[PDB]
């Protein structure tokens, strides 16, 4: 990443105080609720009719967790995301057909969902921060498409 | 909005297309393939090989669509309204592709229409190109 | 397309920020000019610093702007149109950077209203900046 | 910079046929004249009112030549863009502030007017050989924008 020592440090020390669990299924949640048209992905996970059902679905809780598991791992990467996430590129273009864009929506969800919950905590050099993460991340897992 | 003149570009350039909209369509797809590989996965089914029948047939419907919002070209959400749910509800493309797509139609057009792809003609096909994907998204959420 | 739904989700959310309004406005375009630095481009003539007047009154500006949409919330084009003006003819902003102070809007109200932000709301609110988005650059060319 | 040797060779022959006189002027006035806006940046310019305007216009035309200029020595340099487009990077931030966002158009309209010239030569391989240069130029034009 193009981190500086002292965002690093920023972004390290918001997560440590982060729940995944929650976080997980409310951002992917968000996701589906906000952009509608990401349920495309979804259509075995059932009723997605209404905020409610979506935000209450286990299934899109579950898959959230996955998600964020898997992010949160990446954060200890966070100078080969790349690498990090090369077979997990490979797997959302050849295997899933997920379009890039989809990264980069559930960033900016992400991102919103951080600041809803954490307040004064997430402040504008501590969003930043987290801004070139998530557009890092994003970048990492597009990498492999072709 | 598209102005009277951009009627008249957009009329004049498209009818010049004239029987050729259908490989200028096929064309298009290709281009987009090989230069946004992420417009890909929207087609997994598709044999995206070169000269695949498949992309011939789908370069023909995308075709067909612009050229029925020329004929419409004063009541486009009326016209492309089926069009426009189809792609909200079962397709869901991402509103980022449309503008992949329009680009590489005006390249298309650009190759075949040196005569007529003026600057003039190149604006009022990028604002109609803009419109139609406008349309196409306004049902998304 | 703004359901009423929308409409009323939108009217609440904001009827929240009362007399926070310019400091949230101002409080949006700090996060901006930080995580989005190429913003910056368009404010050389600024004191970018924090804390600066140039911007917290910038922040009020777009605040007051931004309620006077809510209030006309079924009119917007109309109750926008100097500001469309403005922004076609004067400032003109690439309309890409609309998506980025719509996001750091969104960001700003979910870590003041907490309770408020909901998802529900949260889809409203995007949806909301959005056409005020569209409002902005609609006479851009 | 993912360019293959064939995508580097292909970009390469065709830039042989250029007269960058000519496409600079074109490309350059072009832009003016799809997006509007990016006239923001020409007031000293005069009169660039209408199409004709524009497109004829002695100083777009000076302009368009210059940047072409520079960007031609920028495919002699296909191995360091960054370090090739360093100066100006900084002075499009610092001196100009010219948005980014004004690069990429460029680039799209300079594809478009490769396009308009070479007709059936500019072929679906060579255009994304182009896409993935023209990106990689504005992406080094914005390396340095803070
Ligand atoms: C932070 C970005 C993301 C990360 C780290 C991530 C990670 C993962 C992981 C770890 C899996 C497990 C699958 C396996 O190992 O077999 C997965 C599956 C999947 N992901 Fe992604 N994902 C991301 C973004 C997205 C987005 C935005 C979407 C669509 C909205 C998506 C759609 C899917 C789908 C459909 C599956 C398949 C799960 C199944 O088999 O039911 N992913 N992802
Ligand atoms: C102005 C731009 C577009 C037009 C005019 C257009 C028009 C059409 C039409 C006429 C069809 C066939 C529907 C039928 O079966 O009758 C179609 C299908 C489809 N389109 Fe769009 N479309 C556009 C943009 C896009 C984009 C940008 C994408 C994705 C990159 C896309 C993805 C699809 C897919 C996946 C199908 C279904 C094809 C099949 O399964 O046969 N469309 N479109
Ligand atoms: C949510 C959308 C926006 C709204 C409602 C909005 C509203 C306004 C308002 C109310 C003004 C002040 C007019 C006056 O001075 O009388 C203004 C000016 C301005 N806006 Fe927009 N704005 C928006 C988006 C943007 C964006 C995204 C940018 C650039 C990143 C921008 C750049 C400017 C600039 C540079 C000025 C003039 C500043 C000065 O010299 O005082 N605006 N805008
Ligand atoms: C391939 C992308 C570009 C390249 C290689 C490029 C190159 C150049 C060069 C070589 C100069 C003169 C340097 C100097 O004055 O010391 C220049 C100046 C300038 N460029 Fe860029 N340029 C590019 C894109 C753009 C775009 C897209 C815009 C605006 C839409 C722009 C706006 C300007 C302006 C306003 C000047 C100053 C001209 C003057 O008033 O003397 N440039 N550029």
């Amino acid at each position: 990443m193009h981190l500086t020592p002292e965002e690093k440090s920023a972004v390290t020390a918001l997560w440590g105080k982060v729940n995944v669990d929650e976080v997980g299924g409310e951002a992917l949640g968000r996701l589906l609720v906000v952009y509608p048209w990401t349920q495309r992905f979804f259509e075995s996970a059932g009723d997605l009719s209404t905020p409610d059902a979506v935000m209450g679905n286990p299934k899109v809780k579950a898959h959230g967790k996955k998600v964020l598991g898997a992010f949160s791992d990446g954060l200890a990467h966070l100078d080969n995301l790349k690498g990090t996430f090369a077979t997990l590129s490979e797997l959302h273009c050849d295997k899933l057909h997920v379009d890039p864009e989809n990264f980069r929506l559930l960033g900016n969800v992400l991102v919103c969902v951080l600041a809803h919950h954490f307040g004064k905590e997430f402040t504008p050099p501590v969003q930043a921060a987290y801004q070139k993460v998530v557009a890092g991340v994003a970048n990492a897992l597009a990498h492999k498409y072709h | 909005v598209l102005s009277p003149a951009d009627k008249t570009n957009v009329k004049a350039a498209w009818g010049k297309v004239g029987a050729h909209a259908g490989e200028y369509g096929a064309e298009a797809l290709e281009r987009m393939f090989l230069s946004f590989p992420t417009t890909k996965t929207y087609f997994p089914h598709f044999d995206l090989s070169h000269g695949s029948a498949q992309v011939k047939g789908h370069g023909k419907k995308v075709a067909d669509a612009l050229t029925n919002a020329v004929a419409h070209v004063d009541d486009m959400p009326n016209a492309l309204s089926a069009l426009s749910d189809l792609h909200a509800h079962k397709l869901r493309v991402d509103p980022v592709n449309f503008k992949l797509l329009s680009h590489c139609l005006l390249v298309t057009l650009a190759a075949h229409l040196p005569a007529e792809f003026t600057p003039a003609v190149h604006a009022s096909l990028d604002k109609f190109l803009a419109s139609v994907s406008t349309v196409l998204t306004s049902k998304y959420r």
